[PDB]
DNA sequence: CCGTTGAAGCCTGCTTTTTTATACTAACTTGAGCGAAACGG
């Protein structure tokens, strides 16, 4: 026999284990799982039906989470298809559901905000100044920013090896935004005389920073300018964002792509005369 | 589901003529000859069009009730759609100005309206939801509803064959008209979009004309004007000022429906 | 200037050549009941 659901989640998570994936990405679908539990009683796969999935499914996508109900189909999904491969079950009543479609509400981030939030970052340390106007410079992740050392650096280069999808790029150190009056040059000497350490963006005590704290602060600066959004408040992701925004605009379109890291292409036309 | 107002409308019209023709019992006693019966019932009327969309609304219904454990199948997935083809007639440029003749005796901001309505090739409903201050620079940004689709029109466009130009009528809408929207009433005030078609058709029917199946409309002023755009200009021109992107229906914008038959020049 | 012979014609079974798919999404268009504005006494 051997059978109930929480007994497979059990035996399907040593299966994700040995898959061979990111350990931050592994965690996210360990957390899927956990939610699964405390949203499924414990009985055979083959007693559970379409409307108990659907009746925890919906119950997060009313709370407000819709994102996280599509997470969590869809890793539910993969976990009775991967017992049906075992021989368990023979049917996956998790395919006859919906996902519900979510719509991004994190609000961008324009010039003039930026302005508005470096000026209050006063009350800040002296890194974070440093931090916001380097991934504008950059338009790099702030996961990389972080890992960046000073060894990177290679006659006029920055070679920066993106750690989500892995490119390989070196952005030189003569890039500078014409929109808030900042230099790439003049960024990173200005990091050679304040921070003072093994890596390009370090702490007061001369040391590397975790990619938690760099956007942690950046909110508290973020809510203490007194500004108001529609919908969630930009983050210190947007800066990347707001990157790109500006460089279509100030060089051209085929660099904000081979800047970001993107590889392929994936408002307000206008209408030539031919 | 996240809709566009009006749509969710549209769904609720569909869906209270099903518990009208449908009885209140449950899901899996429906079988699939009492939807047909009633289907079919919509299509001998020549409301073909309608049991289309019925149907495709009662089918979605079920599917979800599927995915809440209710029923196992879907009884409406096996019955066929009723194919419709439109028997809305196109209009001709020596049609154009017989109703333009026509609308004299209408309000002013009529002949104004459909003169707006060909030379930019705009939605009716974006049509009277432009403001004065939507031009900037000698651009008109027009921001669609449907599809939501941003573009710009310069006030450097005139048809040659209406004799008509953009930058004539726009102003000849700021001294008659006067008022917040390029298309006002009498009474300096916007206007619905459900009722500049509507005088429209009055002097369709007093201009005495004659066409075959359901008559032309203030939206075949979209149709004209495109068609008027592609052998003036080009093709590549009349396929962004109406705010298309796909190139699907760029040949069925481009049928005649069997109106004027498509003179083959030498070329 | 009557009688035989051959270019045509339909019935059946093939053998191809042009059109249109499936579905939510978002409008458009002609009634008819209804409330306020504007002209006639």
């Amino acid at each position: 026999n051997s059978v109930t659901l929480h007994s497979w989640l059990d035996r399907y998570e040593k299966i994700l284990a040995s898959r061979g994936i990111k350990q931050k990405t592994l965690i996210n679908y360990m957390s899927k799982i956990k939610a699964i539990r405390r949203g499924l009683p414990d009985a055979p796969l083959e007693d559970i039906t379409t409307k108990e999935i659907a009746a925890m499914l919906n119950g997060y996508i009313d709370e407000g989470k819709a994102a996280s109900a599509k997470l969590i189909r869809s890793t539910l999904s993969d976990a009775f298809r991967e017992a049906i491969a075992e021989g368990h079950i023979t049917t996956n009543h998790v395919a006859a559901t919906r996902a519900a479609k979510s719509e991004v509400r994190r609000s961008r981030l324009t010039a003039d905000e930026y302005l508005k939030i470096y000026q209050a970052a006063e009350s800040s340390p002296c890194w974070l100044r440093l931090a916001m106007e380097l991934a504008v410079v950059t338009g790099q992740r702030v996961g990389d920013l972080c890992e960046m050392k000073w060894s990177d650096i290679v006659d006029g280069y920055l070679y920066v090896e993106q750690s989500k999808t892995g490119v390989k790029i070196a952005i030189p150190t003569a890039l500078h935004i014409d929109a808030l009056g900042i230099s790439m040059k003049e960024t990173l000497d200005k990091c050679k005389e304040i921070l003072g350490g093994e890596t390009i963006i370090a702490s007061t005590r001369r040391e590397p920073l975790s990619s938690g704290t760099v956007s942690r602060y950046f909110m508290r600066a973020r809510k203490a300018s007194g500004l108001s959004f529609e919908g969630d408040p930009p983050t210190f992701h947007e800066l990347r964002s707001l990157s790109a925004r500006l460089y279509e605009k100030q060089i051209s379109d085929k660099f904000a792509q081979h800047l970001l890291g993107h590889k392929s292409d994936t408002e307000w036309d206008k209408i030539e005369i031919k | 589901r996240g809709i566009k107002q009006k749509t969710l409308i549209n769904y609720m019209s569909k869906i209270k003529a099903i518990r009208r023709g449908l009885p209140d019992a449950p899901l899996e006693d429906i079988t699939t000859k009492e939807i047909a019966a009633m289907l079919n019932g919509y299509i001998d009327e020549g409301k073909a069009a309608s049991a289309k969309l019925i149907r495709s609304t009662l089918s979605d219904a079920f599917r979800e009730a599927i995915a809440e454990g209710h029923i196992t199948t879907n009884h409406v997935a096996a019955t066929r759609a009723a194919k419709s083809e439109v028997r809305r007639s196109r209009l001709t440029a020596d049609e154009y100005l017989k109703i333009y003749q026509a609308a004299e005796s209408s309000p002013c901001w009529l002949r104004l309206a459909m003169e707006l309505a060909v030379v930019t090739g705009q939605r009716v409903g974006d049509l009277c939801e432009m403001k004065w201050s939507d031009i900037v620079d000698g651009y008109l940004y027009v921001e669609q509803s449907k599809t939501g689709v941003k573009i710009a029109i310069p006030t450097a466009l005139h048809i040659d064959a209406l004799g008509i130009s953009m930058k004539e009528t726009l102003d000849k809408c700021k001294e008659i008209l006067g008022g917040e929207t390029i298309i006002a009433s009498t009474r300096r005030e916007p206007l619905s979009s459900g009722t500049v078609s509507r005088y429209f058709m009055r002097a369709r029917k007093a201009s005495g004309l004659s066409f075959e199946g359901d008559p032309p409309t203030f939206h075949e002023l979209r149709s004209l004007s495109a068609r008027l755009y592609e052998k003036q200009i080009s093709d590549k021109f009349a396929q962004h000022l109406l705010g298309h992107k796909s190139d699907t229906m760029a040949s069925q914008y481009r049928d005649d429906r069997g109106r004027e038959w498509d003179k083959i020049e030498i070329k």
